[PDB]
């Protein structure tokens, strides 16, 4: 009944909250208002439904993660809030790439892409050096700040990584963006699938849509299959030894298209070699952040340039 | 901030705890009580040292804020490694972790049935407890593992396993013994358990090929003359505990 101490978590009641920002029910995601300064934040409400083990150990793993990472292309986490009920709170982004890339009326040139997937891999390259695997890559989890500043989003399904033989989680990250090792069952994979994610990204930002939509995962595997080839133990080393190879229905007769399929959106020819230096199907030969901001793509007219309009 | 967790003497004579008209003797028990409970508890629900230590620390400071005159260690405690557990990653289940709390702390009483109105209770009493731990904390949970730099210090030393064993001895302990962590960063912690690890075995360290100290490698504001100071402080408490010495008293 009597009230106790709390110098450390202030009222979440600081805030006047605005306006449900997520829109897809999901998160309890909202826009909000310092009461005080007037500063723009989001709150995300620290979803209790059937936790029955006191606070989410998947939350406490995500507040873990958003501390460590502080980066200019990396969302904020500014503080936590209470209430019973818990809020994250973060710095608020005013676009999200989803939501630019799905308007009509928005237009990226040449050079402004380069500096979206520059940022972009930059972020990648920061929290993987930082032993962090964000697992959910998608333009909806990209946000770009008034000032045209990118930052990474939703650690929700992020996890820490490391050298030992490891035993992940598998059925992480969208159908989508889920790369081919993820999709043949693989338990001890790493930095690898996000950025087989910012590939099917790097591509999205010219067809404005997401490349391969499939209903279900040997759906998915076949889009794949019908772009950048199929899976041969020449193509990808080692592949046999994973017990789905075949064992998941897949074609014998087919040649990567990459270049060839994305060649009408993207016309230069950078752009087009780095998205295939992304797309590759085995992860172990597959583009890393660093490699990738070397990439000539980044290094020639018309150099990156900053986007404010 | 960098420096919330850290406190100065005067900060320490000034606890929550002693507020309510706890004499500073009184609280130091207190905190080793909590320190034991959470030692016994996570050898019997099996997780690790780490684990535990980490529980400890939840624990030292959440009394810089709260006083044991409202929560209880033998309440605190259970809750403290219920959640040290889970950010660890060896997550123990609510009703496993209270079952073994239980019986500490009730070693003869019957355990009740987890159907019941007062068990039911329990459960969210220690749910209820945990989240007053998260917002004392402020939801800062990512500890400085010290042990991590005792193994680094003894080995940039080259000891022998024996005094290694012993330095983490004195680690281990000043954690259950002392307020250290609230004062001293891990690395100087460090140090301190090296220092009288050595002194303890007869061993001397070898200037380096400069003339300068060992320790001077470990952490720049290290002096010998608080070295000095705090080994002796640990060295006391460590004559006051029954036994804890005849572990690495050296018997032949
Ligand atoms: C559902 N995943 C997300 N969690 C958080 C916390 C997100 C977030 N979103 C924004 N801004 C934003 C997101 C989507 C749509 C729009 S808009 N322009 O109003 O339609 C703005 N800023 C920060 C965060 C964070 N963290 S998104």
């Amino acid at each position: 009944y009597d009230s106790v101490e709390c110098p450390f978590c202030d009222e979440v009641s600081k805030y006047e909250k605005l306006a449900k920002i997520g829109q897809g029910t999901f998160g309890e995601v909202f826009k909000a208002r310092h009461r005080k300064t007037g500063q723009k934040v989001a709150l995300k409400k620290v979803l209790m439904e059937n936790e029955k083990e006191g606070f989410p150990i998947t939350a406490l793993r995500e507040i873990k993660i958003l501390q460590l990472l502080k980066h200019e292309n990396v969302v904020n986490l500014i503080e936590i809030c209470r209430t019973g009920s818990i809020y994250l709170v973060f710095d608020f982004c005013e676009h999200d790439l989803a939501g630019l890339l799905s308007n009509v009326l928005v237009k990226f040139t040449l050079s402004e892409i380069k500096r979206v997937m520059q940022m972009l891999l930059n972020g990648l390259y920061y929290i993987h050096r930082n032993k962090i695997l964000h697992r959910d890559m998608k333009a909806a989890n990209v946000l770009i700040t008034r000032d045209g500043v990118l930052k990474l989003a939703d650690f929700g399904l992020a996890r820490a990584f490391s050298l030992a033989p490891n035993r992940y989680t598998n059925r992480v990250v969208t159908l989508w963006y889920r790369p081919p090792e993820l999709l043949l069952g693989e338990r001890d994979y790493g930095p690898p699938i996000d950025l087989w994610g910012a590939g099917c990204i790097m591509a999205e930002m010219w067809t404005r849509s997401p490349i391969m939509q499939g209903n279900t995962e040997q759906h998915q595997l076949a889009l794949i299959s019908q772009l950048c080839g199929s899976i041969t133990p020449e193509v990808w080393p080692n592949v046999d030894n994973y017990e789905l190879y075949e064992k998941l229905e897949l074609v014998k007769g087919q040649k990567r298209k990459v270049k060839d399929r994305l060649k009408a959106y993207v016309r230069d020819p950078y752009a087009l070699d780095l998205i295939d230096k992304l797309l590759v199907l085995d992860p172990a030969q597959r583009i890393d952040s660093d490699d990738a901001l070397n990439h000539d793509f980044f290094w020639s007219d018309p150099m990156p340039s900053d986007l404010k309009g | 901030n960098n420096k919330r967790w850290y406190f100065t003497r005067e900060q320490l004579e000034n606890s929550p705890s002693r507020r309510f008209g706890v004499d500073p003797d009184k609280e130091l028990s207190y905190r080793q009580q909590a320190a034991n409970l959470l030692q016994d508890m996570g050898q019997r629900l099996n997780v690790s040292q780490l684990t535990i230590n980490t529980a400890i620390v939840y624990m030292h400071r959440f009394y810089m804020i709260q006083s044991f005159t409202r929560f209880p260690g033998n309440s605190v405690a259970p809750a403290a490694l219920f959640l040290a557990a889970k950010v660890e990653g060896q997550p123990k289940k609510l009703e496993h972790v209270i079952k073994v709390a239980h019986t500490c702390l009730h070693p003869q009483e019957s355990l009740p049935d987890t159907r019941s109105e007062a068990y039911l209770q329990q459960v969210q009493d220690l749910v209820i407890l945990e989240s007053i731990i998260l917002q004392t904390l402020g939801f800062e949970l990512t500890i400085d593992h010290p042990h991590t730099h005792v193994v680094k210090c003894t080995q940039l030393v080259r000891a022998s396993k024996d005094l290694a064993q012993t330095s983490y001895f004195m680690a281990t302990n000043s954690l259950h013994l002392t307020t250290f962590s609230l004062q001293y960063t891990p690395p100087v912690v460090a140090c301190v358990c090296i220092h009288l690890a050595c002194k303890w075995s007869n061993w001397e360290i070898p200037v380096s090929t400069d003339g300068k100290h060992w320790w001077e490698y470990v952490d720049a504001t290290v002096t010998l003359e608080l070295l000095d100071e705090l080994t002796h402080e640990l060295l006391q408490i460590l004559e006051k505990t029954p036994n804890r010495l005849k572990r690495i008293w050296n018997w032949r």
